[PDB]
């Protein structure tokens, strides 16, 4: 059986129950965390990694917390470099843990991480099978499995070929869906784990989840001389899980959709497959397996399979008292999506439909009796729901009357005119393809070394090392 | 229904007939109402249209209608003479017989206290909702899709020997269209008419088996008929009525069909034309009607499961014609053969009944009140020999017996729209014309049974429906053995003590008068206040009948010396306080046409529209 | 008893046991894949086709993945060319797993596949009664049965020609079915199995089953030189089925669409015979017989068997912007089909059509024992099947409406007659349907030139899995 | 044959639209169709295709009609003989015929065949399209004797097609409930 820190009557268990059908999973709460949802994904996703390798086998770990691998019966070796505000305080915190226990347990051979980890503290540049001050591209350890957990700071065809060259033939990725950012959205939002996320011009908006705006009266307007007649993304996004800020790039988190075949060439030539395991209202899990050679040819697709609905309207807000137009997104339950096929047959204004979702959501009837309040999807995001299916109902009618001919389109003023399209929705049970690129040659290696420590740092290990 | 409907129709009558002029009780004899008999006459509508052409402000038009509909009445005397040619017979001579008159009641004065402002009303009635009952004042957040969520889950049903075509189970709404109401009382809409209803409806399941007509059932029906002459009747009258049988009669037909309305006639007068004869009827085949209206009792169990469905059991249209004749005569001679201190509601009126039980309730007095509504009749093949035994020992001609008795066995019923099937055993209930009859008479014998010799010496006892109130009664361990020879459930009971807990008995209370010292009964006042949160559905004119309605019974409240003991009543019967309020929010509503309008409001419709 | 990967609530456990009688299926769920409803049906084939073959016989296994014959007590010599991009993942798991448990059991001639494995390791171009690396053409094992499992790649003609002078007289094929693209379309599905296919010219529709497209305004036109102003299929089609991507020719699906008996002339001459034993959903599985010399004489028919509906209809689509019109079909359950008989007497719109289909897609239950489930069909193919219906409804009611003369086709000097339209075609279930196809073939062209494909480190790699014997 | 899920055509109307054994593709209507011939005249000719089940039969018409013997025939030559036909089982499309020979030369001949209907025959004329052009032919089936039996009072009077057909539905789908028996059975084919 397995733990989790979540309460004993939430409605997240059955979902998690689902996509682990090979665990016992029971509820024990210890914290009033604000983002325990998304931290029993994560425990769940490592303990099935863990299960399929086999044992004796070196594991490197890019980017990793050394405190949560301690009490692990196997081989790691953590590759933390220093250039997060976030790090100096992991490692007061593993010294101090790992002097602490120092004696109690045998089993987990914590006396040779204590003395091997005073050695790279004298010398910051020796290597070390548990420990080392480089990064991915500079580590020179060998080893066959590489595991990356929330990880989007890196480019994914160069990390890839660095750890290709060290004899690594398996890779796993865990974090949020990539889909979202392919389709060139403005802002958007995961329900389920109470996250959001914005672009950078739109903080000031006021009907969405990540925003702050102010009181005003009305004025004329403003001193501006530049016309800006153009909104839009740019290479700046914040996100928000909780009460925690971080702000990624969308050049990076696009890197990481790869195709299903591609090919690596340079120095030495790598062929190789990415797959999709795990899949529960965002959180994925990809594998990827390495081969040496040069095999097959290869055609540039990604596909993407939608268990629930998926939502992409065009909303209008009032950004810094002005009003503006732009995309958003969003995810909807399946059960929703089932229970709307009949009232979509007609047109149907926002108002009418706003009513049947408040309807269906907290007074539904089961076998003649009512169960109130079951709040299957979050009541803040109905009203942009509502309007996406007004529009949807509204496009299908008009292309029933323009029936044309089949296989031929008509030129006459021999051009084109194309129509407007407000809302894309993708149903239950529907695949995605888009175009990537999959032929990778170019690599570029920094060759820069260079030790992060401070002297003030590295005394405050050793006192809590010489105990 | 009984006393008064929504619509102040009710099914008494209006005219007093127990009532004298003189302070001791006198007896009286019964006498007959002559009735006119119709004439054909086809000059004068002739003539009278062609002078209602020239000519028609507000009379003229209604001596039309007039002179077309006695034209129908004397058409199906005519035609309904010529079927029943093998049963008609004449006039014997008749037996005599007499009843007894009581003097007049007397009432308190009324004063009226309403308030001004008819919105400061719908909140204080708001306010009355919220603090006693809590969970009804939050049900409502949006509007009416209760007919989209039956659509979404699927149909669960019960059913025993029954036929139907599975490729028309479809309920996709349709077009709904009412006005939303101001009291945030949930009374649900009626439903709409589909085969998921139906078979709801009839998710009953009393497939019970015992003895038809063999020896044990015959031994059980001959003690309960002897039990019931025993206990609750005198031998004066059974050798006279036994030597006069009953039969069809042309002045029974002619009484029948004068009383008739307009509209009535004319849907009678549309099934003349292939008239067949009495003999060949069928007694025992039924159709199936749905439009009804929900009934919704005070307290909380609506807004967590939903009601049931009700439906009506139709009888051939032809069958309920020939033989109602028959209905004005056995109530007479049932109401002779009863004793002075039993008495029934049959031919009686809202004043009457005062002058009755004026009296003889008084504070301190045990009154017990029993319904046998809750008990399966199809189980025993004995309560269906037990009526005929008794109508038999009536004086009711034997061919006769036979077509009744052809009803009362085994039926089947259909419904037209979709082609399904439905087989019943032996049923009680049903749509034909003797329904209220045969159920007085059980629910009389059952208490003389099980009362014994306690039912004679009583002060009063009233009998109606399913409903009764015997006085000075009181409920011990004698009458839980006698009525557990089956089972336990048979019937319920309930305790009442004037002053104290008051007795309910067709919807109403009887309560004591203080300045005068004399019974009465008055009607449920919450029972109203839901009423009013119910929906209108649109293109409805009938608000003006129920404004004389509310009028009527709003100054029956407000009497002098009722004003206290109608708030105890209430609050012993559902423990709720802060009624008096209400009924002067009540007052301000019918007081104008203006004023009940603030009970409605804009128009929402649904599933309607392409637009 | 059979253990099959799907949850016991599953609504295609009653199909799978209907079509597999003989056996006794029970569910047990350890992985949440994907395309569990493809991976049962596969699983269960095999078992049928094992207790057809007399024992003690070898056979061969043309494109197959060594991993999952090792446990199979039978005779199997697995032909497995390096020209795949799984192919190296194969080879590297087949070879770790034997050297895993090669004493533990030791019961199924592990060390005779271990031993004949290095000898292939030494020299290319060697046979062995196990392995090879060779094509289906370049081999030269000889056996008598052959079995093909999700082989989409290979002319059927020529490849079953090499395998009969050889000594075959059995073959066996298990896919998808290919009577869809017989009809020459564009797009469909299979829903039962979540599959979808469209064709490459329409991968930026909006409402089918594998698209995706971008949000517009609307400008009034492209200056795009390149102008065709026709739409029709083409050779490239793309499958996916529940997360993998597999693309596909037209000419090998259509070539797997064989008649009933067909003769193979060449240097030696034989006479073939095809039959279809089991039949679900989308998936079916074929038996083919040869034997030498020519007997008989051939038509040239297929006949196809219809347990369930079949739709093919019209629709209008915006492609990249662009309002055009093609063709797509799908699959109906027969129940659904049955209960529109007596709607579909008179004309209905599209919009009462999907209001029908809604309420009759909902559960019945009596007296607790279910009779209709709450989901008989997907919900994302209602509206198009929808629409269908309507069509089909209208163009009856004008063919009985117009009556021609017993024995006299009208042509009306010149004499000429009319077309009519046809937007849509219903085959209703226990219904045939018959195809035209070629019934002899005598040209069988090979490139008669084979080179090898394994590199040397992987070569290096293999070989030191399989030092470490212990 | 509906009860045994077997369908013929002739060899002329394989691409009709509406029949149990055919096949046709989508269009659009053209008015400009010449064709080389002028063929005025549709008669059945002498190839016949079966498909029982799944697996096709070609058939000639002459072979066929000629197993439907009389009841007395007489075979004549260098030995001659009396030869007679009896059907002796019958179930929905299948007989059972046993023949008797004897030398010799006795009795005369008639020359009729006789044949007994137990649950119904039709043969009617239907329009439909092959190969884009609209013609009319004839077609068979057969039709159960529960159905026929309960039809008798409609046809009385006239009736349309579209009221027809919605009467057959309601008398052939049914459940029955009947306490713990239940059956949801169809009594003919719905195609
Ligand atoms: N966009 C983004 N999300 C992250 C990142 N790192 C972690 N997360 C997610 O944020 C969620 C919040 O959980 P945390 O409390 O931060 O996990 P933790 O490492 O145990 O505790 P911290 O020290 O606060 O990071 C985690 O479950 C991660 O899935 C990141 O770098 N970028
Ligand atoms: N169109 C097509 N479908 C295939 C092919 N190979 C397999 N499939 C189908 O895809 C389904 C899933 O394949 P798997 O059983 O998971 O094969 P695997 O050995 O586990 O590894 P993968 O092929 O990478 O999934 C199979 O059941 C097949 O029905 C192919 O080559 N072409
Ligand atoms: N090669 C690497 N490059 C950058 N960061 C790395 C690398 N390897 C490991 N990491 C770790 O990634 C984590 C994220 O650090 P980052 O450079 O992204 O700064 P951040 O802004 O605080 O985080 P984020 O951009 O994800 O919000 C660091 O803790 C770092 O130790
Ligand atoms: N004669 C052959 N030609 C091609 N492949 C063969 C042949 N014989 C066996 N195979 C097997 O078929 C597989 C090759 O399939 P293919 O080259 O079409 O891969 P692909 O490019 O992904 O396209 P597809 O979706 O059809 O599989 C290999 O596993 C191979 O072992
Ligand atoms: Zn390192
Ligand atoms: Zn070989």
């Amino acid at each position: 059986p397995v733990y989790v820190d979540i309460d004993a009557d939430s409605a997240f268990l059955k979902a998690l129950q689902r996509a682990y059908p090979m665990f016992e999973v029971e509820p024990r709460q210890v914290t009033p965390n604000d983002a325990a949802n998304a931290r029993a994904f994560s425990h769940l996703a490592i303990k099935l990694i863990e299960q399929e390798i086999d044992p004796d086998s070196t594991i490197l770990d890019i980017g990793s917390a050394p405190a949560r691998r301690m009490m692990s019966d196997r081989k790691y070796h953590c590759v933390c470099p220093m250039r997060s505000a976030e790090d100096p305080e992991r490692l007061a915190n593993y010294a101090r843990k790992l002097a602490s226990a120092a004696g109690k347990v045998l089993d987990r051979n914590i006396s040779g991480k204590i003395g091997d980890l005073q050695a790279v503290m004298a010398v910051p540049d020796t290597e070390t099978p548990t420990f080392c001050l480089h990064t991915d591209v500079s580590c020179r350890q060998r080893a066959d499995v590489a595991i990356y957990q929330d990880v989007y700071a890196v480019h994914a065809p160069t990390s890839l070929y660095h750890q290709a060259i060290k004899g690594v033939r398996l890779a796993y990725w865990v974090g949020f869906d990539t889909t979202p950012f392919m389709y060139n959205a403005m802002a958007g939002a995961y329900p389920s784990y109470s996250t959001n996320w914005a672009d950078e011009q739109v903080l000031k908006a006021k009907n969405i989840g990540l925003c702050s705006t102010d009181l005003t009266e009305g004025r004329r307007g403003k001193l501006s001389i530049m016309r800006g007649k153009k909104l839009e993304p740019c290479d700046r996004v914040l996100f928000s899980v909780g009460s925690t800020l971080y702000p990624e790039s969308r050049k990076l988190l696009k890197s990481w959709h790869l195709p299903s075949v591609f090919h690596l060439k340079g120095k030495l030539s790598f062929t190789c497959r990415c797959d999709t395991v795990v899949s529960c209202e965002g959180y994925v899990v990809k594998r990827i397996t390495m081969s040496p050679g040069l095999y097959g040819k290869t055609t540039g697709y990604a596909v993407t399979h939608h268990a629930d609905g998926f939502l992409m309207c065009k909303t209008t807000d009032t950004v810094d008292g002005e009003r503006v137009s732009f995309s958003v997104c969003t995810y909807v339950p399946a059960t929703i999506c089932d229970q709307m096929t009949g009232i979509l047959a007609t047109e149907v204004t926002p108002e009418d439909a706003q009513k049947l979702l408040v309807g269906l959501n907290q007074r539904i009837v089961v076998n003649g009796r009512t169960q109130r309040n079951t709040n299957t999807m979050k009541n803040y995001m109905i009203p942009v729901v509502a309007q996406a299916f007004s529009k949807w109902a509204k496009e299908c009618r008009k292309d029933m009357e323009d029936e044309k001919l089949l296989g031929v389109r008509e030129r006459t003023l021999w051009a084109f005119k194309k129509q407007k399209t407000h809302t894309v929705y993708k149903r239950p049970d529907t695949q995605s393809i888009q175009k990537v690129q999959a032929e990778f040659d170019s690599f570029v290696v920094p060759s820069l070394w260079s030790s992060g420590l401070s002297i003030p740092l590295r005394t405050r290990i050793k006192w809590l090392l010489s105990k | 229904y009984i006393f008064s409907s929504d619509t102040g129709q009710g099914h008494l009558q209006q005219k007093s007939v127990r009532q004298t002029t003189l302070p001791v009780n006198i007896v009286e004899e019964v006498h007959e109402e002559k009735c006119y008999p119709p004439k054909l006459d086809e000059i004068k509508e002739q003539l009278l249209l062609k002078r209602l052409q020239e000519s028609a402000s507000t009379a003229n038009r209604s001596r039309y209608q007039s002179r077309k509909v006695e034209n129908m009445k004397a058409m199906i005397i005519h035609r309904l003479k010529e079927g029943c040619r093998l049963y008609l017979a004449s006039d014997t001579p008749r037996v005599p017989s007499y009843r007894i008159t009581y003097p007049a009641p007397i009432y308190s004065p009324s004063i009226n206290i309403k308030l001004s402002n008819p919105e400061t009303a719908v909140a204080v009635c708001n306010e009355f909702l919220a603090r006693n009952y809590p969970t009804v004042a939050s049900y409502q957040v949006t509007d009416e899709y209760d007919a989209y969520l039956d659509m979404v889950d699927g149909s669960e049903s019960c059913l025993d020997r029954a036929t139907f075509n599975p490729s028309k189970l479809r309920s996709y709404p349709k077009q709904h269209s009412y006005h939303a109401p101001t009291i945030r009382s949930a009374v649900p809409s009626p439903f709409q008419n589909t085969l998921q209803n139906v078979l709801a409806a009839a998710t009953k399941r009393n497939c019970n088996v015992t003895q038809m007509r063999e020896l044990p059932t015959m031994d059980s029906a001959a003690f309960n008929v002897e039990c019931f002459k025993k206990y609750a009747c005198n031998q004066e009258y059974w050798r006279e009525f036994a030597s006069s049988p009953i039969r069809v009669t042309t002045e029974n037909l002619t009484t029948y069909v004068t009383k008739l309305k307009g509209p009535k006639a004319a849907a009678l007068f549309a099934k003349t034309h292939n008239l067949l004869p009495l003999q060949e009827v069928p007694m025992d085949r039924f159709t199936m009607d749905m439009k009804r209206d929900v009934k919704v009792t005070p307290g909380t169990k609506h807004t967590e499961e939903r009601p049931k469905v009700q439906v009506i059991q139709a009888a051939e249209p032809l069958a309920t014609a020939y033989l109602c004749g028959i209905h004005r005569e056995l109530v007479r001679r049932l109401n002779a053969v009863l004793l002075p201190n039993v008495h029934t509601l049959f031919d009686m009126s809202a004043e009457d009944f005062d002058a009755i039980i004026a009296t003889h309730f008084k504070p301190g007095d045990a009154v017990l009140e029993t319904d046998i509504a809750s008990f399966d009749k199809s189980q025993d093949d004995s309560l269906a020999l037990t009526a005929m035994m008794l109508l038999e020992d009536l004086g009711v001609d034997q061919p006769i017996l036979d077509l009744i008795e052809a009803a009362f066995g085994e039926i089947s019923s259909c419904h037209l729209p979709t082609g399904t099937r439905f087989k019943f055993g032996a049923m009680m209930k049903s749509g034909m014309f003797l329904t209220l009859f045969v159920n007085t008479l059980l629910n009389i014998t059952i208490a003389s049974r099980v009362l014994e010799e306690r039912l004679t010496t009583s002060a009063c006892a009233a009998f109606i429906g399913d409903d009764n109130i015997i006085h000075g009664v009181v409920s011990d361990a004698l009458m839980a053995a006698r009525c557990a020879t089956w089972m336990n459930m048979e019937v319920k009971i309930i305790d009442a003590v004037v002053s104290v807990k008051a007795p309910y008995f067709c919807g109403g209370f009887i309560l004591h008068d203080t300045v005068t010292g004399t019974a009465c009964r008055v009607a449920d006042p919450l029972k109203r206040l839901f009423k009013l949160g119910k929906p209108l559905a649109a293109g409805d004119e009938q608000d003006e009948d129920r404004r004389r309605a509310l009028a009527d019974e709003v100054t029956r409240w407000q009497r002098t010396g009722l004003v206290t003991e109608l708030e105890r009543a209430v609050y012993s019967r559902y423990e709720v306080q802060g009624i008096t309020a209400v009924i002067t929010s009540m007052a301000t509503f019918a007081s104008s046409k203006e004023n009940f309008k603030k009970l409605r409001g804009p128009v929402v419709t649904l599933y309607g529209g392409p637009k």
